[PDB]
């Protein structure tokens, strides 16, 4: 059905009413979301069907209809925009300067904005509007707030 | 059965609400894709 580029909500009718379980990016005919949103299940776009094409639990990413297309990266210096799409609420851009997740295999950018778990898959953008990663996989700091990594896939 | 609904365009918006801090955290990533704090 709808293949227009943009940000989309991921819904389910399996629980009470219609519940938003996550968000995703449609780019070049491919739907990009986080693995924990769909668990790799098929998606519906009106009457059409989207089937998983690539995915990986450790990266926490999944693509539908084709390979992962998003390959822009955080430059390590500039502010970014979380284009947050919260459940029941309108899409809204939030500007922030990312922090850093220091790991044994290198450093990843991290955005310290706390949003409901159903916001997982919302894109993080650079000044050019390019998607540098998705929000929804991180850690819970001492305060109770969530700090998400800027999770980016690999364009083959 | 899951379904998608369009929520908007992907564009940078000037004069957007600037918030959030920039913490440097020591983390570990496990085989199940879950992050944890290392202290
Ligand atoms: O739990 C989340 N994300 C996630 C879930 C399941 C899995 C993974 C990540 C990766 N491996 C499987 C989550 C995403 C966005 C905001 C979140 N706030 C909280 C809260 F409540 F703990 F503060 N968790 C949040």
């Amino acid at each position: 059905g709808e293949t227009t580029d943009g940000v989309y909500r991921v819904m389910t009718r399996r629980l009470l009413g219609s519940t938003q379980v996550g968000v995703g990016v449609m780019q070049e005919g491919v739907f990009h979301t986080m693995w924990h949103v769909t668990k790799g299940a098929a998606l519906r776009s009106g009457e059409g069907r989207l089937d998983p094409y690539w995915g990986d639990v450790k990266q926490d990413l999944v693509s539908y209809c084709g390979p992962w297309k998003l390959d822009a990266a955080w430059d390590g210096l500039s502010e970014v925009q979380l284009l947050a799409v919260p459940p029941g609420e309108r899409a809204k851009n939030i500007q922030t300067l990312p922090g850093i997740f220091k790991t044994k295999d290198g450093d990843i950018g991290a955005v310290a904005l706390d949003y409901p778990a159903g916001t997982s898959g919302s894109p993080i953008l650079d000044k050019c509007g390019r998607v540098i990663g998705l929000y929804g996989n991180g850690v819970v700091i001492k305060n109770g707030s969530y700090v998400s990594a800027i999770t980016q896939g690999k364009r083959e | 059965d899951m379904y998608i609904e369009r929520a908007g365009d992907i564009t940078w918006e000037k004069d957007a609400e600037v918030t959030g801090n920039s913490p440097r955290l020591d983390v570990a990533l496990d085989e199940s894709g879950d992050f944890s704090l290392v202290e």
